[PDB]
């Protein structure tokens, strides 16, 4: 009743309700203190970012969009001149920025506006105070959190090279979590460990033939790809969600780094108990409840794996926007067998599957949640789960929390 | 290329979405990229809606280049029809699809469905949300309205109200009841709470009440020829504005102006002694064209503020504004750059700002009282409580809304002043 | 002697003043010192009234000691009658006059005017405003209500609403509406907008709707004997509360419970997804006895807060409260000392406080979100806009009122967190 | 056309709409940084201060009321033990206080409960870290601004004694104004110069046989009486409202201290023009307008004296709660002759005299202001004028302003 590696994944196309990779900027910008993400797109792009950044828009965030005007369509040699001088104007108006990212959009790509030369030229013109990169976040290439991947991967080829064998943890994480992570890895005895992405651009991790790295986040295919192409070798691990997740995650690094079960149990003991207990508070409301997850973040598998295993939920249909087979392997091993997997989506087909399914809890985007709530299905909107701290031991309760609450509230609202 | 953080308006397809949602039994198909369906969020969270917006997408991706794309819009239209069975439909292009070859006319015509399918012209690189709203509605009325014999009794249509409309719900409510006080019942309110079936029944009403110029004036214009319908030009926000709106209606209908003023508390409130320090507090006014012209008459003539700045973000309304503004010894400020608005407010140096979520935010930054009088607006301003802007109760709401931030400002000043 | 900065209640004569003003064609004469007429100010400013309170004073000073004082109250009653010619009158002592010998019965008897003159017992050293309101109204009903044949159709009275009543205006409005939805029209609403003439015509209504226990339950009780009238015990604040109130009414009249739920938006609002993080936020509730019991049911059962403290300043209602409070696993807090309230809130450590202008200020001092649900209250809470608490629209107001401080609290946390 | 010394003042009794002297605590606790004003009265008294202090009540003001409970009525010995305990409570729970005023109410005085000896007794128990005085604010004894007078006069018999010939400016003033006053008086050549009340207790003016003093405020009958009794000579002058007021007020001091008419004209020159000009702004809406003033503050006469002369307003009936013949003299002499004068009032009689007069502007209390606006008369509420800075030169503009504003607003709304 616990194994899914040979399950056939419904590879599905059709009408979609997902966010493009641009959305990802909204949360990346925070971690990379030194960087500005400059989308080259349309007013649709600008308005999207606005909607997705809610209140943050008023906090002088460090991103923005060079909105393609009518006279940028024809004459695509102006495109470079236009941008060049729109960029300098921005790089004067905020001199603290050190990495500039030219994020590409669907519009920018239909015009086959080549951001890559632009990235390279601007780097020269503005050297060596600001280094400018470029990657895609166009809905065409990218769904939601894939935007972090395409970003990180674009940065990887230019990292300083190195000899030493140090751990790189890939995936931007809430700060607090990042530290808990640092802390435990130290106490296991794992000498120098870095984050990709770093908090600042002068402390970017180096990579080399002896570098090992591990994924904090499931949506990092291309970044894995680029890191491997620099001779650094991955460490496989189920994603750190729940006590079981976090533990195995640690265990995997422990193993690769030659650490005695001794130092492991004595480090990991205290915090694993904390977690198991905090989680237990939610078992009541959560055990036996059936879970349906639409695609948004690529987080739905390992979250469903934590929800079923440590919370005792029953997985109905788990759906992801993309499914990296090799990376997702450990969590798929632990996912209940009875589970229909879907890569991509045909919204209407999916909504029709779920109607006649009638699950207890339903994890989804904001443009679905209410329509579905009005129908009597309980919902847990998904976006929350990227930005809220949810990984590792301390957040385990809060994580389970996030799924108990909607059901708690439903009962409460009729006795 | 314009560096853009805040935008006051969405791209035109939102305006489309905004009209399609206002209607029942109507399906809209947008040719556009996958990932570009974000505007859902606005209708389901900000408006707080219970069904999905009646909007579908062709959702093309990178590996769909080649004439592959025309075929996708086809099957989108096909699917949408088969599944929902709407009295009519309408089709248009997202900004990305505007740079593609596939034609909303030609694909709509070819496939040839049972019900009308209306193709929309949305220049997403030169226009915006509000245009989108108007055109989409112009085009639906243009296609669906036919000449008809007038009702036995006197009736009118409410033109302009929409989804994501700032206090549209309750303004419709409030106008309906002030018309009813004059003997005039409502024919069809549209786009809001209207079906295509209803859009044919337009011809039979004596006149049109143009609720929001920005969202249904083209439609008002088209109806001026189609069924010889005169639209009301004075928008009823404030008491004076309302009285003149009612007199204008008396002029259109012949009917005597009857008012139920038993609940109208604003004039006395503002006439009261606690209102005396309001006198000539300098107010800066920004927002959608219509609400700024309305606010300013209230500000100067009903509350006794000195209007010290006046402007809007929608180009479409720049001349009605420039005109009105002059009447106040002022040069209108037409801009969609908020950084400009910030400059103007610093220049004017007001004691109170009335604007949008953005102005609320600038006001916060500058430690100045502020109230919200216009879209764009967050969930806060689609309230559960009854809260119109128009008519009499609307005049009450407005007085309370605007006076509060100021009273609080005074109470803040005083309390700290006496802390030490 | 108790050291007193803030008081939640006035002295009982304000309560008298409060009932006298609610009526038309009624004059009240207060034996009291010169300089002690300050209360006008509340009725004129806070409530925003246009005529002076129908209240007169004997206005004695230092050089008036000796039985010179009885004579003064005589000529005060004389002058007030001569001048205004009210259907009836009422006479009482302010706290200063309570320590004098002149008695309001004996002088009113002697003088002997054409109209009834009701003498009031106001223990100003033992009691407070709310008692004053009740007694004065008990006394007026007791003197003027007489048995009568029931109306042809089903009718009731609204008992309890007064001048300086928190949202009394609009509550009267909202309750009339929801009664009319059941076929039941209102006989006489009193004290508010009632004359002595009207108070005689009380007997002819089937039942009494007791709107505010704190201000007219004595009168409700006395009418239970007088014309065998049963008063409604469930006060309609909140949806559940209102449904039960309507059911209670169906039980009293036989009539089927009919509701117009077309504008009722609160249930869906709180049922919606952005209401999810409201779940079990810790609320402390304080205020007048009735509004606290109402608030707490909404808080826990309609909004999904965890009620974390419950109490009132009004000792008159301590048992109603202590009972209800227990049902929430809580020990009611009965105090008029605001310094106790401050301690209880700190102990409870809520995330949201619902209370009085005082609690607003405690909240401000502690950086906690806050809403006002109960008198005493300043001018801001006698709004121009329609804003009841009772019934359906009332339920919408309450939801918007209470959520706003919280959503702003988040917006403020987030923005400074982000700054960073 | 300008002189009123021999006008018969309508000495009037009857039904009243005024504030008792308790209200004064509001207002003057602010100026005396060191002091706590503890009313001994009823919950009526508490609720009044609340009403009067509006929002200030939340600012931990330095006043409060020991509210008489049922068990304090009989008998008058428990009373004091009771009070002592309440006072002791108050003094430990804020050690900053240095002077504690037992302010007396109607109730306390009707109870004949002797605050005089209490203040005497508490001074011992709590000496020398706190001095405790006592005075009356009871409506019986006192009207509004009279509250300050009774207080200040209670402080006088206790001030340090002196020989030196210093000037004393009696009247609580907005600090701002206090300094402006001080400055002019200094560069005129008149040192030193103290205020009563002082900002702190340790800097209380001393009084002697050679002390001269002047009134910043028209409502100081008893405090003059008391300063006189310690051998101090008043300096007469009209009150400083408007450019003319402030000039004659200065002039009178400068005379009595023998300042040259030339050092005067040099010091006073710049400020006076700055003022006549600020007032010009209001001249338009103000000239011609008829004024009426109900009794409240005792500032009616000098302000009326200012509005007619410097703003060209017709006076009709100017009413005052108390009229001090000796003090109000210099102002009365400059007040237009066509002027009716009332001391005290019969509210209802006034309201008839007023309706028949139909004045352009009516200056009155908050309880009367709206019912008069709804009835068609423009008003300016009186209490403002006590707490807003209005005395002397730099404030003349704002002062005229306080009166133009309502008339301007009334026009602007039709
Ligand atoms: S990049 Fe593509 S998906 Fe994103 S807003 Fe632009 S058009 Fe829509
Ligand atoms: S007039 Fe007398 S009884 Fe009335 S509040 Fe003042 S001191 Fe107290």
């Amino acid at each position: 009743t616990f194994g899914c590696t040979d399950s056939p994944v419904r590879r599905e196309r059709g009408q979609k309700a997902v966010f493009c990779g641009l959305t990802s900027i909204v949360w990346l910008h925070r971690k990379m203190q030194d960087a500005f993400f400059l989308v080259v797109g349309s007013r649709t792009c600008a308005h999207l970012l606005q909607a997705a950044a809610g209140v943050m828009i008023f906090a002088e965030p460090r991103f923005g969009t060079a909105v393609l005007e009518e006279q940028d369509l024809a004459g695509l040699a102006d495109a470079h001149k236009e941008l060049d001088r729109e960029v300098a104007k921005l790089l004067e108006r905020r001199p603290d920025i050190r990495q500039l990212f030219l994020v590409g959009s669907c519009p920018s790509e239909v015009l086959k506006l080549d951001l890559d030369r632009a990235a390279e030229r601007l780097s020269g013109l503005h050297a060596p105070h600001v280094r400018v990169y470029s990657y895609t976040g166009s809905g065409l290439d990218t769904t939601f959190t894939q935007g972090e991947d395409t970003c990180l991967a674009a940065m990887v080829p230019t990292l300083d090279t190195t000899e030493a064998a140090e751990l790189i943890v890939v995936g931007a994480l809430p700060d607090v979590v990042e530290d808990q992570c640092l802390s435990l890895l130290t106490q296991l005895g794992v000498g120098p460990v870095r984050m990709l992405p770093a908090r600042r651009s002068d402390i970017e991790p180096a990579v080399g033939p002896n570098t090992r790295f591990i994924l904090a986040q499931p949506f990092l295919g291309e970044t894995t790809g680029a890191l491997e192409r620099r001779g650094a070798k991955r460490i496989a691990a189920p994603f750190p969600f729940g006590e079981e997740g976090t533990t195995l995650w640690l265990k995997a690094v422990a193993d690769a780094y030659g650490v005695s079960a001794e130092k492991f149990e004595a480090v990991t003991a205290a915090p694993r108990a904390r977690a198991k207990k905090a989680i237990a508070a939610h078992l009541e409301t959560l055990t036996g409840k059936s879970l349906f997850m639409f695609p948004d973040s690529q987080l739905e598998i390992p979250l469903a794996r934590f929800l079923a295993r440590e919370c005792g939920m029953k997985t109905t249909e788990i759906a992801t926007p993309f499914l990296h087979k090799a990376i997702m392997a450990p969590d798929l091993a632990l996912l209940p067998s009875n589970t229909a997997l879907t890569e991509g989506q045909d919204l209407e087909a999916q909504l029709d599957r779920h109607e006649a399914i009638n699950p207890d809890l339903t994890v989804c985007g904001l443009g679905l949640a209410n329509p579905l709530e009005a129908k009597g299905h309980a919902t847990k909107w998904a976006i929350e789960l990227v930005f809220t701290p949810v990984h590792f031991y301390e957040q385990a309760g809060d994580l389970a929390g996030l799924f108990s609450r909607p059901l708690r509230r439903r009962a409460l609202l009729n006795g | 290329m314009k560096l853009t953080l805040w935008t006051y308006e969405g791209p035109p397809h939102v305006g489309a979405m905004r009209v399609a949602t206002a209607m029942k039994d109507l399906q809209l198909v947008l040719h556009g990229p996958q990932g570009c369906t974000y505007a859902d969020l606005l209708f389901t969270m900000i408006e707080r809606r219970n069904a999905r917006p009646p909007v579908s997408f062709s959702t093309f991706e990178a590996s769909h280049m080649g004439t592959d794309t025309a075929i996708l819009l086809k099957d989108a239209l096909a699917a949408a029809h088969a599944r929902y069975k709407p009295q009519a439909m309408a089709v248009a292009l997202t900004c990305t699809a505007e740079l593609l070859q596939d034609d909303p006319n030609g694909i709509s015509r070819a496939l040839n469905l049972p019900v009308p399918v209306v193709p929309l012209e949305l220049p997403s690189y030169s226009r915006k949300e509000n245009y989108g709203a108007d055109e989409t509605f112009r085009a639906l009325v243009r296609a669906l309205a036919v000449p008809m014999e007038r009702t036995p009794e006197v009736t009118c249509n409410l033109l302009g109200a929409t989804a994501l409309g700032f206090r549209h719900r309750d303004d419709v409510a409030e106008v309906t009841k002030l018309l009813a006080t004059m003997g005039i019942k409502v024919n069809v309110c549209a786009p809001l709470g209207a079906s295509p079936d209803d859009l044919r029944k337009l011809g039979q009403a004596h006149f049109n009440v143009l609720m929001y110029p920005e969202t249904g004036e083209s439609a008002a214009r088209h109806l001026e020829r189609a069924c010889k319908q005169p639209f009301t030009k004075i928008v009823p926000i404030g008491v004076g504005a309302t009285r003149d709106f009612l007199a204008e209606v008396s002029k259109i209908t012949g009917l005597p102006v009857v008012t139920d003023e038993s609940t109208l508390r604003q004039p006395w409130w503002s006439a009261s002694v606690d209102s005396t320090y309001l006198t000539g507090k300098r107010v800066f006014i920004f927002g959608d064209g219509t609400h700024v012209i309305a606010a300013a008459r209230i500000a100067a003539k009903e509350v006794g503020f000195e209007v010290v700045g006046m402007g809007c973000y929608n180009r479409e309304m720049a001349r009605p504004l420039r005109t009105a503004a002059a009447e106040y010894g002022l040069e209108a400020l037409i801009t969609d750059d908020y950084l400009e608005v910030e400059k103007a407010i610093e220049a004017a140096a007001p004691e109170l700002i009335l604007g949008t979520q953005m102005e609320r935010n600038i006001a916060k930054k500058l430690g100045l009282p502020c109230a919200v009088i216009s879209a764009p607006v967050h969930v806060q301003d689609f309230p559960a409580r009854y809260a119109p802007q128009m008519g009499f109760e609307g005049a009450n709401v407005l007085f309370d809304t605007w006076v509060h931030p100021l009273v609080m400002g005074l109470e803040e000043h005083l309390l700290t002043m006496f802390r030490e």
